[PDB]
Formats: C-alpha cells, structure tokens, sequence
DNA sequence: TATGCCCAGCATCGTTAATCGATGTATATATCTGACACGTGCCTGGAGACTAGGGAGTAATCCCCTTGGCGGTTAAAACGCGGGGGACAGCGCGTACGTGCGTTTAAGCGGTGCTAGAGCTGTCTACGACCAATTGAGCGGCCTCGGCACCGGGATTCTGAT
DNA sequence: ATCAGAATCCCGGTGCCGAGGCCGCTCAATTGGTCGTAGACAGCTCTAGCACCGCTTAAACGCACGTACGCGCTGTCCCCCGCGTTTTAACCGCCAAGGGGATTACTCCCTAGTCTCCAGGCACGTGTCAGATATATACATCGATTAACGATGCTGGGCATA
C-alpha cells in the first residue's frame, strides 16, 4: 500500500531520538576537515579521537540551530523550511558575524 | 570534498531536529554554515597546537577551543 | 486666532424631574460660555443648536455632567442635609468670585494704535487683568476703557508722563556727594505715617550708601522692613538721582502683598513683576525693550528665586545696581545654584533684608560677609575671642534693634509648653518595628506623634464595623495630641480665638482636614501645593472681619514663607520642626504688631520620645545670641524747540530738563540763554521795523515818481508795464517773508513766532488756570463760534474746539503724536498724517482759535 | 588524613595542591578543600542519583551517557545551570510539537 | 609510564551510597571526571576574581560560599551551605 | 489641522529618537520599583547614583536588542504588528529562556 | 478626599508611551496592545537576576550599602559588558 | 634612557602593567618582552579606536569626543563589532537601521 | 586616595593622530576601562593558556597567540608586527 | 439797496533746505571663559646593581600512536514516478490600535535636618608556608565472568484504505 | 465499523569483552615544629544618602473617532515522499611502517628576591592667547519732520453804477 506522507518522518524521530552514536560517517567527514585543515596549514596531524570532537561538537550545533530552524518555522505557520530561517536563527542568537 | 556530506546525512540530523518535511536548497547552505563554524574552530586548533612547539593536533586543544568559545565539551579529556 | 469654547462662566435655564439629562440641558438650559482669544467680557449665553459645531466641546460636556450629580445632590437625594446645600450652594458664589474678577482691568501693559478693515486706526490698549497671569490680555480698543475705569488710563500716562528713565540717572561712581543725615519723613508716604526707628533705618542704609558699603538689615518681624525698603528706594531715585533699574527678588506668594503695598505707598513708580512660564516670557520681553536692534520701560520688578535659575540670560544681559530680598536664609549654604548666581549680576550694591540665626553655623555668617564683600573673613575657648573680634568687626555693618523699644503699644508675649504622653498605638509603632514586622530611621521620627501614616493602620484599631462616629472616636483617641487639641480648641471656642496649628508633615495636614471637616469646622489649608490664585483668595478670605474660618492650617517653610496674619492670636505647634528659631519665625506670621488681644502659643512636647532631644539641640543653638555754562547748537535748537513747545521755561524747567531733551546744565545758563534770546528777538522786531518802514517810505517815492510819468501820458496803454514800483509795492504788501536772525550758527529762527507764542500761550495758560485749575475737563467758551470747517472729513463742533485747547494746555503746541493718541477728547479717528487733518494744518487752526479768543 | 576527619570522601591534600599549583591566590583557606569537596560530594550525589533513576526507567544496571544525558536534560535547574553543556555520546529529550500530529 | 590522575575510586563510593546495585561506564566516567574539574575551575576562578576585587590575598570559605550561592540556580545552593557548612564544622569540632 | 499618514509620524519619532543619546525610561518609578523589589529581596538596603544609571541603560540594553529580534521576529512572521510570539521565540533563540 | 493615597504595586511606574519610545528606538512601526505587560515581566526575570548578584556581592563585602563596581561585576559575569562607571 | 618606556619607544607605561602582572596573580614568573607586546598592541587597539572616533567627530561636526562617537564608530566596523560583540557601552546608542520593507509603498 | 587611572597615557597617543580634538571625562573613562578590560582579557587567556601548556611562566610567544585568537585578523597581523617590533626595539636598545 | 469792482486773508498744492534720529559699517579697547604650559609642593614605585637555583633549552633514546594500502561485501546513496497534503495568491471583515483632547498627577530642579557608614592607621595573634619522614592510598598491569550486544521467532500495535 | 500489513516489542538463545578485583609499589599527603605575617577591632575623619519641602509643568489616561490587517475562508499551484529501481564506497580486519611525542639526562640563563634612591606623577596657583561680546567714536545713507517759498480761491470788507 502507500502510507501517509509524513508520518515516516515521525516514526524516523522516533527511531532517531533514542539512538546514541553519530550520523555522518568518519571517512568523508575527515578528508573535508583534513583538506580544509591542509589548505589552511600545510604538514598537520590530528588524534583519532579529535575527528569524533569536531563530530558530535558539530553535531550538537547542527541539531541545536537545525531546531531553532524549525521553531522558525512552525512560528511561520508552515512545515517546510527555508534559507530565511537560518538566517534569522544566526541574525537573533548573534553568532551571525 | 565538499560534497562528502551527503542529503541522507542532512536528512538525518533534519529527524533528529524534529523536522516533519524539509526544502530543496537547504543542505547547500547548510554546509556553509558548517564550513564557517568550522573554520575558526579549525584554525583555533591549529593555533594551540602551533604554539605548543609541536606539530601534532591531540584532543585537549580541541576542549579548549571548544569552551574558548563558549560550547563546553566532556568526555575527550578536560 | 480661532474662535472656540474656552471655559464655562455661569448657567442658568432656557425655557421658562428626577434628573434631566443631556437633551434636557441642550432645550433647557442655557450656559454662558467663555470664547477663547478674547476677553470675559465677550461671554455670551449659548448651547449647542445655537453655534453648531465649535472647537472645543468636551469642557461644557462635562461642566454640565457635574451640574447634572450637583442637581442630583441639591434636592434630588434622600441622604443630603443641611451643611452640603451650604457647601454646593457656596461652590456657586465661589466660582462667581472667581469669575467676576476677570472683568476689571488692573494695569495696561503697552498701547499700540492698530488698523481696522475699513482703513481707520484705532489705539488699542494691551489689557492687563485681575487674579490672572499675564497671558490672556487681549486688546481692547480706547472706546470703553476709560468708560470703565480711568484710573488705569490716567496712571498709565502718568507712567510715560514720568519719565524716570535710566539714562538721566545720576553717575557718583566716580565721587559719592555729600551726604546730610536727615530727620524728618519725604513727601513721599502717600499711605501712612512712620514712627522714629524706620527713619532711622533709613538713615541707616543711606548713611552706609553714600559710603559704598553694603549692610545687613537684620531687625525684628513686623517692624516695616519691606516699607523701609520701598521708601528708601524711593527716596534713593528722586533725591539721589538713580532712576536705574533696581532689582528686587521677592518670593511668588509675597509678590502681590509688595504690589499692594507697593502701589499703596509709591503709586508714582510702577511695578512690573515677572510672572508666568512661556506665554508671560513673552509679555515681559516684548515689554522690556522696543523691536529694535534699547527702551527701558521699567526699572522695579519682582522675580521668584526658581525664575532665576530658569532665565539666567536674560536676568543676567542686564545691567543693576542696587539688589533686595526678602527672606535671604536661602543663602545657607555658599555651594548652592542661588549663591553663585546671584553673584552673576554685575551689580554696585546690596542689601539684605533677614533675620536669620547666624550662631549655629560660621558658614552662613562667612557666607553673608563674602557674598556682599569678597575678601573680609570653631573651639569653645578660642570662641570668646573669636566672638570678640567678629562681634564688633561686624557690628559696624549689622543693625541690631530689638523689640524692647516698640513694647510700649505691643500686648505682652507668652508662651506654655504641654508635655503629651504616649499611648499604646505609640507604643506598639515605637517597639514592634524595630524587632520583626513590618505591615528607616526618619519613619520613626515621623510616626512619634501620630500613628496613621502607613495603610494597615486603620483597620487595626477598628473592631468592629459605614459608620462615622467611630471612626473620628478611634481616630481621636489614637493620640493624646488630639484630645488635649480638640480640648483646648474647645476651651477656645468657648471665649473667640484664632488658633492656628504649624507642621512639618503635609500628611498630618490632610488628616487634621479629614478630621475638622467631621466637627463642622470651617478652614482652609496653606501648603505648598495650590498656586498663588487659590492661597491669596484663602489669605485674602481669611483677613475679613467677618470671616467664620477660625482655624487655619499652615507649614514650616510654607507657613513661614511670608506674608502675616493680622486676626490670629493663637499659634498651636506639633512639634519642633528640627530648626531653631524656626518657631519664632513660625509664630511671626501671627504675632505681629497689628494683633491686640495678645497671642498665645502652645507647644505640644513629645515626652519620652525622640523630639525633645531635637529640642534640646535647638536650644543649645539659641543660647548664643552675639562745562555746565557751555551750551552747543543742538542745545540752542533744542532749546529753540522747547520755546516752540512750552513757551516760558522759568518755571517748569526742572520738568523740561527731566524729559531727555536739556543737558545737565546749569539752570543760571538757560535763564540767560532764554533772555538774550528774546532780547535778541525783540530787538530784531523793532530793527525789522524801523527798516522796513523806510523801505516802505522809498517805495511811496519811487512810486510817485512812477505815477507822476503814468499820469502824463508817456507810458503806452496797450502793454501794462510789469516792471514798476507799484507791483514792486504791491508784492510788498504781501511779502512772504519773516523776521529771520542767525545766533550763534543756528540759522532760519524767527522771532515773531517766539513773541506770540509767549503770549498765545500765557493767554492760555492764564484763561485755564484763571477759571478751571483743578478740572480741565469743564472748560467751556460761551457763544465765541469760529469760522466753519473748510472741506474736512470729519464732523466738528465746539466741542472739538473746547476739548483742542486741553492738548496744547496739556502738552504744548506741535505736540500733535500725544493729542491723536489722547482718549480724553475724542478725537480718535479725527487726527491723521490724501487725508485732511494734517500737522501744520491743524496746528494752524488752533492758532486761529487762540487769536479768535485773545480777540 | 582531612578526607577521613572531614567525613567525606572526595580528596583534600590533593584538591589543596590543585589550589596552591593552580595558581588562583597568594594564599590558601583552612575549610576550603573541605568545603568545596563537601559542594562536590552534594553534587555527585545528586547527578548519580538522578542517573539511577534514570538508568531504572528502561531497566539497565550500568549508567550509560544516554542516562545522563536524559537525567540532567529533564530537570530545569539542572538544565539552567549546564546550558551550554554538550554531554558526549548523548542525546535529545523526545519532544515532539502538538501542532505536527496527524489531524 | 605516566600515572595521570582522575577521580575514579572516589566517585563510586558516593554511588554506592545512594545505589549500591548500579554501575557506570568509563565514557560517562571521563565525562564526570571533566565535569568535576569543570565545576572546580569555574568555582575557583570565580573566588580568584572575587578574591582579587576585595583586595583580598586569601580564598577562606566565604569565597567558595558566596561562588557556590552564585552558581548555583535555588535550592542546591542551600543545601551546599548547609552540606558544607556541616562538613566544616565537622572538621573543626574535630581535630 | 489635517489628518496625517498614520505610521509616518512613528518614523519620524524614530528619526528623532534615533540621534538621541540620553535615556527614555523615567528615574523616579525606576527607583521606586528597583528599591521596593530589592527591599522585598532583602531588607536594609543603600544604592547608588550610579547604580541607577548602570542599571537604567544596562536595562535598556536588552529591552532596545529584545525589541529588535522581535522587530525582526515580526518582520519574518509577514506582519506588521509584533505578538508575544514574537517574544516567546526571541528568548527561545536567544537560549536565556 | 485627601484621605489615604494607595499606589498598589510599582510595576505600573513603566507606562505605555515609555515601552512605545523603546520600540521606537529598536524600530518598529506599531506594536500591539497586550506587550508591555509581558515586557514587564521580561525585565523582571532579567532584573532580580542582576539584583540578586549585587545583594550578593554587597553582602560578601561586609557591608550593607550596594556600591557601582558590584553591578558591574555582575552584569560581566552574565556577558553583559559594561564600561562608563568603573572598571 | 632610564624608563622602559622610553627605551621601548611607546607611551603606555611599561613598569606599570608589569607591576599588574606581578600583583594579578597570573603567572608564577614573568617574561622579559612582555609589558613591551602587551604595551604595543593595546597601543595598537588605541590608535585605531581613537581613529574611527576622530572620524566618528568630524562627520558630525564635533571637537570633543562623545561616547556616541565610540558608540558609532565601533559599531560601524564588522571586525570591531565581532570583537565587541557582549559589549554594551554607556551613553551611548544604535545604528539607524530601518528595514526596507517597512517604508510606506 | 591616589587611585590609578590612564589619564596622560592616553593624551600622547591622541595627540599623535588628532593634535586638535578634545576628549570628555565619560568617554575618558570609556577609554581607561576599556584597557582594563582588555588587560583582563589578555591577561586571562594567556594566564589559561600558560596552565594548559604546564608553563611556569608568560613570555612574549604567549601575548602573540593570545592576541591572535582574541582578534580575527588585520588587528591580529598589525599587532603582531608592532609587537615583534616593539619588543626588537627594547631589546636591540 | 442790489450788483459788479478794489484790497486783505488763511488753506489748498507743490518744492527746498536744515535737523533729530534710525540703520549700516569700521576701529582700536575693556571684559569673559577656557584654558594648556610651568613651577609650586609632596608620594612613591621603578629603577641603579648581584645573584642561586629551578624552570627551561637541547641531545640521545623508546615506541607506540598515527599514516598509507588491500580484497569483499554490506547497508548506504542517487534517480525516478504518480501524487496528496502543504504553500501561496486573494477577498470579507470587525475589533483592536493609532490619532486628538482635557484634566489631574507625579517627575524634575534645587535645598536640608542628620547619620550609619567607607577608608585607614594603632596593634598584634592566630593564620599560613617550608622543611624532615613515613606510610598508607592511588594507580600501573593482568585475570573472571556476567550485563549487555545481537539475531531468530512469536506477539503486538497502530494503520491505510474498504 | 473493519481487515490485512509493515514496523515494533518481547522471549529465547548465543556470545562478548571490559570493569571489579587482586598484586604491588611510588610517592605525595600527614604530623610536628619554626618562621613570616593579614587583617579583625574601635574609633578618627569625614560623607553622600534617609526621608521630605517649595514649586513648578509636561505627561498618563479616560474619552471619542477612524481604520485597517491578520484570521478565516476560498481557490489554485506545487514539491518532496513512499516505494521501486539502479549504483557505490566506507569498513571489520589485516598489513606494512615510520617518525615525532614522551622520557631521561646535561646544561643554561634569567629573574624574584633583596639592598637602595629619584624623578614621574598628582593637585593646584599663575599666566597670556584663542575666540566671543560688547563699547566709545567716527563716517556714510537715508526716514521723517518742520521751517520757508511760488500761486492762488473763494471769502470778507468796503467802493462806482442800475
Ligand atoms: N510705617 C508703617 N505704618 C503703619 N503700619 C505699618 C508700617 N509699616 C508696616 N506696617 C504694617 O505692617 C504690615 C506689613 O508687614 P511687613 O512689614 O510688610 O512684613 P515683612 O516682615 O514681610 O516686612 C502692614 O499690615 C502694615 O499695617
Ligand atoms: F517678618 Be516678616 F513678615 F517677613
């Protein structure tokens, strides 16, 4: 059959909410902060468990200003979020430089 | 390599979020913001591991950093 | 500029139930209503169907609402009673004395002749009010102000007639003359008599003026230190010469009672004070100087001590000379806004007029010494010496006159003490708050006399259920301040006395008001809350002889703010308001010279409380108790003009040197000026005569000698010889010349004119003053008819002519800017520059009619 | 030893050293290692036990980061004081809006 | 060989006083050992600063009080006065 | 006189409020709201002349930026006219909920 | 009457042009009606924080008399930098 | 020489910030070239803040600098505004922001 | 009480780029607090950054990247060259 | 006696010239305030000068913690298709909000009685840091086994569409 | 109201690896004593705040009027979603490997401590120079007024003719 739109989503939230480990994965996250690390300062080694920092720390603000996001917008009355909202999660918190 | 970060990825951190339906161009602009809440942490750690006259990025540095800033991180030393 | 709805006046009914209602009072009643931008004398009776929609409309609304819960509270309401018809009703002619004030002039500010619609121009007069500030004065035209009251009019060209301006102030700041200690009173106390020691304080100030110095006046209250001051003002201007401006800083609640008494001993000078915010700004600054990039107009005021610090700019752009106040405790403290403000002027002399305690404190001693003297300059054993060098250092410039010498028509001086218990309210609000509940320091200080000063405290003492007998019970009872208050306050009702209670707090105040209103007491407070139309109508109610408020409620720096009570007797004080020789000052707004049934004071002590150490401080602060003959060209033609005015100047010179015009000369020099020039004038009449008969005579030759060639035949007939003795003669018959004479460079001066003018106007002088001395207004010619009018615009009748001659009796001739500016004649809209009444057309005319009557 | 007469169990000889080698102040207290490991012992207490109950609500024996991170995220005064706190290998509260259900 | 130190066999003692069945793994373990070192660098900066803005050269126990009350939210402060106030006066009456 | 744009009038007071460097919020209901909360916080109490002015623009601080996220707050939400919304969201991005 | 004079609470000192001219200054156009009485309330949880640090730091002090560096301290603490009154 | 600050070739005081370091109780030991780097960059800091305050002065017309200037000239700038970021300055004010949407059309 | 103030520490740098300028006594204070301030802040993560590091003493390396993290660039390059030039003056002298 | 004719007589209009006064413009002088530089006087921290020793710079060593590749496979990632609830353009509209207005009220500019309290200089005593000695706990390193991780199978639990 | 269907939870079984605990041993905390000293205590010397007092004078609010904007509702456009289909590389584990972080020893250097003055700095009286404000004196230009002069116009007071 064909279930309702949406409501994976929240059974996605359901599963998702009571996991403890991260979401993207250690391999491309390390060559992105290896590579930007590279071109911002050449011959540089970092500890393996510095990659799981930089990954739940970014995590951490990811899922805290991705909720601030959705706060954004269900103050819009809509479900669907957009660039706007992001931008006014940084323009109000201040960390927008 | 940019496009490492895929959409499932976003797609994910979006559940976890408590997002029901999300947009289009969203994890683009996305990866900006990780990318410049990246670049000063980065650079925060290259700094205090350059001048601790060694060229090794360990995990205290990146504790430091962190709660420099004023995210406090546990578990990875402190 | 719009005509709308300012206030209600009065209402009354239109067409001649339980309540009436909005549409009742539209086709019912009908409300005089005040317009705004105009004067109360334009109140008209109007609604609302009779002007439609006006600006301003909410007013009337809700004047009437309250005239809708007053009929509700006259005689439709079964729970009124008799004093509350007495109180609605009294509101009435309240309001009507609030009212009717507002039509009777009190002063013209300015007269500025304005231009009307039809192209005349009508002297409008900038109208001055009583009970009012100096904004609202309208213009009015000259037409029915002096049909109502003349005083004003007549005192206000006494007021440029007066010419006191500074600019014929005398100059001794290079050497003072010589001055002479005189005895006896000037003739210039037009209201009383003076005894010994007010001339001998003035005197004082002048004996110390002539000097440059500058002193104290520090006698007792009540001894006329404020008509000292007018007078010696006074008598510095006209005898001294210093016409200058004087200023005069007077507090706001005493400034109508120096007008008063201002205006009733010197009603020559005026005295324009300085009153308002914004609009009277405006009043007094367009009535200081003239639109112009320098007219004094004035030279005393009265400005309040807030107004100097609010206008410093344009109090300071202003040069003086001598400065007074009233009251100078203000000046404690040398730290203070007023202090170094009041130095700010750049003034020549002083003069406080005080009696402050200068013992408690050397500051405010030091301070009075260097505030009018820069330069001149602790352990109880050094203070004998200290004392006794500064005593009599000081006492040279000091005046020390007690009132031991004025006993002898003075009632005697007494006064009783009443040690008042506590109670257990006192009790429990002296000792619970200082432990644990609540429900600073000085709240205790406040709270040791009454308790009710917070909210939780009426309800404590009610136990029981409004009733009204129990409340004022609790409320007596509550402090034994009250029962022995209201027993001797009955003991005094008993006999006929004004009591008075002074006190510090003003929350007592509203509570005694709570508390006498219950018993039927009439009263009125005094604090420093109502402005100064509401506290003068109180003080001004007050000192009737019939007045039923026996009790009168006042304050500490309120109270002894100033003015006096002439009918209160009795001075009842709470408390010591933590300042010695506050009480005295405090009890001298009663006690004064003009009460006879003595006075009788009660201090209501605090026993075993904290005031009574307070009093002890104050005590312990009492105990110590330590060219002129060179004449120019423009005074030849000045003084030339002035013959042309005045005529004869031997007699009134001092008025026609006072006016600006004569230089300060000697009077010797103009008596021989004036002789030698009509000497000189009779003289060149009589050479003028002599000469010009002979020059007659040669042309009756010539002119035979042509007729003796006409009448032979040798003269042709057809062209009539215009060149000939007989036209010659005949033009000068008709010469059109004068009697000129050049003295001393002043060319083109005729001598005829001086001649008549002297006997034009001694005719004139001697025809008014022969008849009618002391009423020129009744001055009448009998049958004597001129020749009519020729082709003038105006109508004219003998009155016209009879009312002509007071201009030039009054003024002089040529003297034509007063006579059309003159509401005394009539002749308003009769004197112009195209127009017919012209300057010497007119002024020809009255020569006419001076030769019609010396005919 | 101070920890025994103290009657806590948290250090004191160490915390001490930790205050004259961390260099903080010229000088040191006599109570203030006690003090503060009396503050730390009320702590532990009370984030430990919240962590048993916690690890009591899905029938587990040891604590895992997860029951800390439930255990202080569902207080309030927990929550004010570590605001900015970001437990490692935890989570989020299941709060889900009203407005997002199907109806 | 470096001995590091941690607060390991200090931390299971009060478990056990409240939960003595319970255990607790050395992830959790590293996060309270940084949380404890956290706690003692915020409350001994805070007394530094308010050590040095009294022109005080000693940190006594009114310090860490006035710095516990301060970062404290209600309650937990009072009963840390309370805790260690009693704690000191055990000490003290002691020897 | 005549009836003004309304709303224009609001701008204008900005543009003079603007250029503005004194405070806005008046002293004396200041002191006396400050003093009677301190005094129910804790008896006996003595402040300063400048504490008044620390804690006046101190105040006036958050209260002027508060207004302006929920000025944004507003202006996100495609309205006109601000809502406790507005205020609710801007303490929750703001985080010191 | 002149009888008895209740100011109930002083919350109502901050009237409503005074939180307008605020909104004025943050650049709003038109507010709505029931604001300011949450704003209220905004700066009493953002005031008996402040108060409460600078009771606490007078009273650490060994006085009874709130100084300026105590809310200065105070508001710091909090990151709210503030200069002007010491420092 | 006998000051450091005139040896250094700077105006801050070099004795006193090193008196601070010594009373702070920051540090166990001090350095040799620190008051000197310390004195040089808040130098630094000075200059260009008094700067953008001159500045901040002459597009007002104004002699005297107001803390409306600092005001104003720091929150003009993106660098000094980050780093100033819960910085909250006394007499002072804000930008006239007015949004674009909010002008009447 | 002679307390400590920057008062003509502050009248030589100004002079120096403004020599006509005034400067009033709020924002004087504006100024003197603001290097205390600083002072803190530097003074502060050079004193943690020593305690991490185990450095038993502040050099010059610790003020350089203290003063590089507190500031994000321009401010951060420009202090350092006057920096190492300042301290290159004081010791070549 | 009435009616035209001779001889004055002031006011009608216009034009010239002298005079008092207002306006505009220098021109050297006497205040006003606001200083910034100097000398008056005094406080005191930084500097002139030496140094022992403990933290810091550098060389040789350990190794182990971090780098760079290698087959397979597994869940993970990207495209696509009909589509259905979500987002957006647009009108009705009515009650709350902005705009004037009058009156009472409280905030603001100075004063003013003290008075509990801030800073500190007399005074020293318990408070605090350093040095021997020892000794018992903290932690380095390795063994056990049970709470928990994970998969297969049976309930079970909402759930979309009829 | 209802029924088969994907997820989801519970029971049963296997099985897995790291804290608890034991052995030990290292070394910093514990007493005990000595030497250096910080600030608590009362009161001297002030000191701004505790309350209000005089006295304004602009604002807060109830009142009345207009009006307009987001909620509610209508209608239309749309954009990832459930699910099926087609790629796709990270990693469990293994393997080689390599060089810089950590350790210990040798050396070194520079600095807090101490002994011992001196001009920088703080407060304030004194002083002539920027600007700003009149101020006595003089010169040039009218505004308006008044005295003087050219020419009468009927009007009044008398002189030769109907
Ligand atoms: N020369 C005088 N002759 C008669 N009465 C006088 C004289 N001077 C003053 N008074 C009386 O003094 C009263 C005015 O008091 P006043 O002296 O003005 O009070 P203050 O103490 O303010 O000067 C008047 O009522 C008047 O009767
Ligand atoms: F003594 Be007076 F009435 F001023």
């Amino acid at each position: 059959h064909r279930y309702r739109p949406g409501t994976v989503a929240l059974r996605e939230i359901r599963r998702y909410q009571k996991s403890t480990e991260l979401l993207i994965r250690k391999l491309p996250f390390q060559r992105l902060v290896r590579e930007i690390a590279q071109d911002f300062k050449t011959d540089l080694r970092f500890q393996s468990s510095a990659v799981m920092a930089l990954q739940e720390a970014s995590e951490a603000y990811l899922v805290a200003l991705f909720e601030d996001t959705n706060l954004c917008a269900i103050h819009a009355k809509r479900v669907t979020i957009m660039p706007k909202d992001i931008q006014l999660a940084r323009r109000i918190r201040g960390e927008r430089a | 390599n940019i496009q490492g970060i895929t959409k499932p990825a976003i797609r994910r951190l979006a559940r976890r979020g408590g997002v029901k339906r999300i947009s289009g161009l969203i994890y683009e602009e996305t990866r900006g913001v990780l990318k410049v809440f990246l670049e000063n942490v980065i650079r925060d750690a290259v700094t205090y591991t350059e001048h601790a006259k060694r060229k090794t990025v360990t995990a205290m540095d990146v504790v430091y950093a962190l709660k420099r800033q004023g995210r406090t991180l546990y578990g990875f030393g402190g | 500029d719009f005509h709308g709805i300012d206030i209600v006046i009065n209402h009354r009914l239109k067409t001649s139930k339980t309540v009436p209602d909005l549409n009742n009072c539209k086709e019912n009643y009908e409300f005089l209503i005040k317009w705004t931008d105009e004067s109360h004398l334009h109140n008209t009776w109007e609604t609302y169907e009779s002007i439609g929609q006006v600006r301003g409309l909410k007013r009337l609304d809700n004047y009437c609402k309250q005239f809708i819960i007053e009929d509700q509270q006259v005689r439709l309401d079964p729970y009124v009673t008799a004093e509350d018809i007495e109180i609605m009703d009294m509101e009435r002619e309240r309001r009507l004395d609030e009212f009717e004030e507002f039509h009777v002039p009190e002063r013209i500010i300015d007269s500025q002749r304005a231009s009307l619609e039809d192209g005349t121009s009508q002297l409008q007069y900038l109208v001055k009010w009583r009970r009012l500030n100096y904004d609202e004065a309208t213009w009015e035209n000259a037409t029915d102000i002096v049909k109502l009251a003349p005083e004003q009019v007549k005192h206000f060209q006494n007021r440029e007639n007066s010419k006191i301006l500074p600019q014929y102030s005398s100059n001794y700041t290079s050497q003072r003359p010589r001055f002479e200690k005189l005895s006896v009173q000037p003739p210039f106390i037009k209201g009383g008599e003076l005894r010994d020691f007010q001339l001998t304080g003035i005197n004082w100030m002048a004996f110390l003026w002539s000097k440059g110095d500058n002193g104290i006046l520090a006698d007792e209250m009540g001894l006329g230190k404020t008509v000292q001051t007018v007078a010696f003002i006074s008598w510095l201007i006209f005898a001294r010469r210093q016409n200058g401006p004087h200023i005069i800083v007077v507090p706001l609640s005493t400034m109508p009672a120096w007008l008063d008494t201002f205006e009733k001993w010197a009603p020559d000078l005026n005295c324009i004070c300085y009153m308002g915010n914004q609009k009277s700004r405006d009043t007094i600054r367009e009535y200081e100087f003239y639109t112009n990039p320098k007219t004094m107009k004035f030279n005393v005021l009265l400005t309040t001590y807030e107004y100097i610090l609010k206008d410093r700019a344009e109090l300071g752009s202003i040069k003086w000379q001598f400065m007074a106040v009233d009251e100078a405790h203000r000046l404690k403290n040398a730290e203070s806004s007023l202090y170094e403000s009041l130095n700010s002027f750049k003034v020549a002399n002083r003069m406080l007029i005080t009696g402050t305690p200068l013992q408690n404190n050397i500051k405010e001693l030091a301070a009075l010494v260097n505030f009018l003297m820069p330069g001149r300059f602790n352990q109880d054993e050094e203070q004998e010496e200290y004392i006794h060098d500064l005593h009599r250092r000081i006492q040279p410039f000091i005046l020390r006159r007690l009132k031991k010498d004025v006993e002898k028509s003075l009632p005697s001086k007494t006064e009783r003490i009443l040690r008042v218990e506590l109670s257990d309210v006192q009790t429990e609000y002296y000792k619970n708050i200082l432990t644990k509940n609540y429900s600073i320091m000085n709240e205790l200080k406040k709270a040791s006399n009454h308790p009710y000063l917070f909210d939780n405290a009426e309800e404590r003492v009610l136990q029981k259920f409004m009733t009204r007998e129990n409340v004022l019970r609790g409320l007596i009872m509550s402090s034994g301040k009250m029962v022995l208050l209201d027993q001797l306050l009955t003991r005094l009702k008993k006999d006929g006395h004004r009591v008075l209670i002074f006190s510090q707090m003003v929350r007592m105040l509203d509570i005694l008001g709570d508390y006498l209103s219950i018993k039927g007491i009439n009263f009125q407070r005094l604090d420093g809350t109502v402005p100064s139309a509401q506290r003068r109508i109180s003080i001004d109610h007050f000192n009737s002889p019939d007045s039923n408020d026996f009790v009168f409620l006042l304050s500490t720096r309120a109270g002894g703010l100033g003015i006096n009570l002439m009918t209160a007797d009795t001075v009842v004080i709470f408390d010591s308001d933590w300042n010695p020789q506050a009480d005295l000052q405090a009890m001298a707004r009663a006690h004064r010279i003009g009460q006879k049934n003595h006075v009788m004071v009660y201090r209501l002590v605090s026993k075993d409380t904290v005031e009574e150490e307070v009093l002890e401080r104050a005590r312990k602060k009492m105990i110590l108790e330590y060219d002129m003959d060179s004449i120019g060209e423009s005074e030849v033609r000045a003084l030339y003009k002035a013959i042309l005015k005045f005529g004869n100047l031997k007699e009134i010179l001092d008025e026609l040197i006072a006016d600006g015009t004569l230089p300060v000369k000697s009077f010797e020099k103009y008596g021989e000026t004036y002789d030698e020039m009509m000497e000189a004038a009779k003289d060149c009449v009589h050479e003028e005569e002599k000469n010009r008969k002979e020059i007659l005579e040669k042309l009756e030759k010539h002119a035979t000698a042509y007729r003796a060639k006409l009448k032979s035949g040798e003269i042709k007939a057809e062209n009539q010889p215009k060149d000939n003795p007989l036209t010659r003669l005949s033009l000068k018959k008709r010469e059109k010349k004068a009697v000129l004479f050049n003295f001393k460079g002043v060319k083109s001066l005729n001598a005829e004119s001086l001649l008549s003018r002297v006997e034009d106007l001694k005719y004139l002088k001697n025809l008014i003053n022969s008849n009618y001395k002391d009423d020129p207004l009744k001055f009448s010619l009998g049958n004597n008819t001129p020749k009519p009018v020729q082709n003038w615009s105006s109508n004219w009748t003998k009155e016209e002519d009879e009312k002509l001659l007071i201009g030039v009796f009054k003024y002089g001739y040529g003297s034509w800017t007063q006579i059309r500016d003159d509401p005394f004649l009539g002749i308003t809209d009769k004197i112009f520059l195209k127009k017919v009444p012209g300057a010497i057309h007119l002024g020809r005319r009255v020569d006419y009619l001076l030769s019609f009557l010396r005919g | 030893t101070r920890s025994s007469r103290a009657g806590l169990q948290f250090p004191v000889g160490r915390v001490h050293r930790l205050l004259r080698k961390g260099n903080y102040a010229e000088r040191v207290g006599a109570g203030a290692p006690v003090y503060l490991a009396a503050v730390l012992e009320y702590l532990t207490a009370e984030i430990l036990e919240l962590a048993g109950n916690a690890a009591r609500d899905n029938k587990k024996t040891r604590i895992i980061p997860r029951h800390l991170q439930l255990a202080v995220r569902n207080d309030e005064e927990l929550n004010k004081l570590l605001g900015r706190v970001t437990i490692a290998q935890g989570g989020v509260l299941p709060n889900i809006q009203s407005v997002l259900l199907p109806k | 060989k470096t001995r590091k130190e941690s607060y390991a066999i200090y931390v299971y003692k009060v478990l056990k006083q409240v939960h003595p069945d319970t255990g607790i793994s050395s992830k959790a373990m590293s996060i309270m050992n940084s949380f404890v070192n956290d706690v003692f660098e915020r409350i001994a900066g805070e007394a530094s600063r308010l050590a040095h803005y009294n022109k005080r050269s000693t940190i006594t126990s009114r310090e860490i009080q006035t710095a516990v009350r301060l970062l404290l939210p209600g309650e937990l402060a009072k009963h840390a006065v309370s805790e260690g106030t009693k704690a000191v006066t055990k000490y003290t009456s002691a020897k």
